[PDB]
């Protein structure tokens, strides 16, 4: 319950972007977090973390996100 | 005496909702609040349809996802308004101390005067057409999923931009502090030149815009050079 900075790789072009986010924060919640704050539509997100895709209702606890400076990629579909 | 008239007040108000609204815990939640004079209202996610006269003393108002279409008056210590997920279609006069409003996902239709101290305003999802002229220490907007058809010039401070979703053919220029700009889905056919000085680090996102071929040119004559040193801008 306590904040942890994500460091995202977004590439649709790159751009490197750094989230705050929650260790119980679904993939559905950052999609939509990313939409407001990004622009990027939920259903065009497709997210790497830690040799899986992410699932819309998967933690990023359970993907392993616990301390600051943990990676991500994001990369945007057509 | 003065517990009498809000006690009074809420007990009238307890009785006179319909069925689904959680009025008693309401009830009881105002009572703890103005007894302990506590500093947070939390009357979130209770299915009220209306809000009797609140505690004066408080600087948080949690009063997100309930059913609400106007609020009572705002007490004037009030710092942070969390209102969105509601049905509102106006806010009353914000008081002065007003430092965050969210007040996303409702109907609003035109926002009343913005507050000098004013330094987040997210009011996303709503159906304004019109913002007010926007205070000199804001550090935050979103606007996105609006009827917006035009933007006030942006404080110098301002740090984050969402603007998604509108109807806005003209974008005024960008102060270098804004380090995030997301203009997707507008009408704009131009850019401002200012967009090329944004920081390094900075993001903008312009897809779903109808940029002239000009515009495509002069921009990624300078994104494409090989010396470019501005902002990662999306056009698509």
């Amino acid at each position: 319950f306590q904040d942890i900075r994500l460091w995202v790789s977004v590439e649709d072009h790159t751009v490197t972007i750094w989230l705050t986010v929650r260790p119980d924060m679904t993939v559905a919640s950052l999609k939509d977090m990313v939409f407001l704050d990004y622009g990027f539509p939920p259903v065009l997100q497709q997210w790497v973390i830690g040799q899986r895709l992410a699932r819309d209702q998967e933690t990023l606890h359970s993907h392993g996100v616990r301390q600051n400076g943990d990676s991500a990629y994001l990369y945007l579909l057509s | 005496g003065s517990n009498e008239f809000y006690l009074k007040t809420w007990s009238e108000w307890e009785k006179n909702g319909t069925p689904g609204e959680q009025r008693n815990i309401a009830f009881n939640r105002l009572k703890i609040c103005l007894q302990n004079q506590e500093a947070e209202l939390n009357l979130s996610e209770l299915d009220l349809k209306t809000l009797p006269d609140l505690p004066p003393q408080i600087t948080t108002l949690e009063i997100r996802k309930n059913l609400l279409t106007h609020l009572p008056d705002l007490p004037p210590m009030l710092k942070v308004i969390h209102a969105q997920f509601n049905q509102l279609e106006s806010l009353p006069a914000l008081p002065e101390t007003l430092e965050e409003l969210n007040a996303g996902d409702n109907k609003i239709k035109e926002l009343p005067f913005l507050p000098e101290n004013l330094t987040h305003l997210r009011v996303h999802n709503n159906r304004l057409h019109i913002l007010p002229l926007l205070p000199p220490e804001l550090k935050l907007l979103v606007v996105s999923g609006n009827r917006l058809d035009s933007i006030p010039p942006f404080p110098d401070k301002l740090e984050g931009l969402a603007l998604a979703n509108n109807f806005i053919e003209q974008l005024p220029e960008l102060p270098f502090s804004m380090n995030r700009a997301v203009l997707m889905n507008n009408n704009l056919t131009t850019l401002p030149e200012s967009v090329l000085r944004l920081a390094q680090n900075a993001f903008v996102n312009v897809a779903g815009n109808p940029l002239s071929g000009h515009t495509m040119r002069t921009l990624q004559q300078i994104t494409t050079g090989p010396d470019y040193s501005g902002p990662r801008i999306f056009f698509s």
